[PDB]
């Protein structure tokens, strides 16, 4: 009945700390279609996260992007915390700039 | 562009 | 090559919180073109790529009048598969559908496609054969014995004959520099030991367009996919894709690896491996 998003964080060019890029994270093969994503930034919530719009892909699931701008450094770190009805609680991907 | 066709199920 | 349009309709109920809302967005391949969301402050068909910015108003009107039909027939719809599977007014339910033509490389109709779903599972689907329907189940077949009796297939066939491939050609002329144009991946392979004895190669492909693309790992020119993790696809934000697939491999056997990457915006298929 129901299906558990799959989530993917990683940015929209390869990191180079100092350079403006744009943190991803990527949520599909979800069903039904409300979900909860947040983008964090040392585990606060960065504001202003832009999204695409719902649609889905050929199994039904759904699938979506947040996305902001940001620039990496060596210390700061990143992460995507989902929630969505498959979930006991929030899960937490960190970003990795190799992944 | 969309299909003007109703589909009442 | 070959391309699509496609429509994609989602219809969610929500007991407590409202009117279903009601979303519809329009694709030539992987690039999204147009939106409707009836939850916007002012639902209207709004543009999504720059090449369909030029359709005048009428154009804008007409579409925005057929999605808020459109919105209402699937709220109708909502209520009606409530009563097809014995189901309360109090659970939240979502039907889908997408539709749309494939032209081949000439530009003729290859197939067209009109399939809906509900609660994330087939209902109904518009055989190849643009004249018969294939029903999920016993809830469906009462759909599809209304359909047969007003002809619907008849009128979805003339869409998808007609006007469905017209537009489609019409939109892959006005964006000419990007709807026609593949973008060949950027490839590379990564290594990081894992311990002393193992070594994970990651083969990556960046900046691509469209979204097909084949990655695989081969070990001694045979095919490693059991043992080969492969990430699903997924959009950089600036229409290209990226993806990569992974190996590990015994220390000192990297150069039994090779990747072999195919798409569209490639003469032909690549293959690297690792260069120390």
């Amino acid at each position: 009945i129901q299906r558990t998003p799959k989530i993917q964080v990683y940015s929209r060019h390869p990191a180079e700390n100092g350079k403006s890029n744009f943190l991803n994270c990527y949520v599909s093969g979800f069903h039904p279609s409300d979900i909860e994503v947040d983008l964090l930034k040392n585990g606060e919530r960065i504001e202003k996260v832009e999204h695409s719009d719902l649609s889905f892909s050929k199994d039904w699931s759904f699938y979506l992007l947040y996305y902001t701008e940001f620039t990496p450094t060596e210390k700061d770190e990143y992460a995507c915390r989902v929630n969505h009805v498959t979930l006991s609680q929030p899960k937490i991907v960190k970003w990795d700039r190799d992944m | 562009l969309t299909v003007q066709v109703a589909r009442v199920w | 090559g070959s391309h699509s349009m496609r429509y994609f309709y989602t219809a969610m109920s929500r007991p407590g919180r409202g009117e279903p809302r009601f979303i519809a967005v329009g694709y030539v391949d992987d690039t999204q073109f147009v939106r409707f969301d009836s939850d916007a402050a002012s639902p209207r068909t709004e543009p999504r790529a720059p090449w369909i910015e030029q359709e005048g108003p009428e154009y804008w009107d007409g579409e925005t009048r057929n999605m808020k039909a459109s919105a209402q027939t699937y709220r109708e719809n909502l209520r009606i598969a409530l009563r097809y599977y014995n189901q309360s007014e109090a659970g939240s339910h979502i039907i889908q559908r997408m539709y749309g033509c494939d032209l081949g490389p000439d530009g003729r109709l290859l197939r067209g496609h009109d399939q809906s779903a509900y609660d994330g599972k087939d209902y109904i689907a518009l055989n190849e054969d643009l004249s018969s329907w294939t029903a999920a189940d016993t809830a469906a077949q009462i759909t599809q014995r209304k359909w047969e009796a007003a002809r619907v297939a008849e009128q979805l066939r003339a869409y998808l004959e007609g006007l469905c491939v017209e537009w489609l050609r019409r939109y892959l002329e006005n964006g000419k520099e990007t709807l026609q144009r593949a973008d060949p991946p950027k490839t590379h392979v990564t290594h990081h030991p894992v311990s002393d004895h193992e070594a994970t190669l990651r083969c990556w492909a960046l900046g691509f367009y469209p979204a097909e693309i084949t990655l695989t790992w081969q070990r001694d020119g045979e095919d490693q996919t059991q043992d080969t993790e492969l990430v699903e696809t997924r959009p950089a934000g600036d229409r290209t894709f990226q993806k990569w697939a992974a190996v590990v491999v015994p220390s000192g056997e990297e150069q039994r690896y090779t990747c072999h990457v195919q798409h569209e915006g490639l003469p032909k298929p690549l293959t690297l491996r690792w260069e120390p």
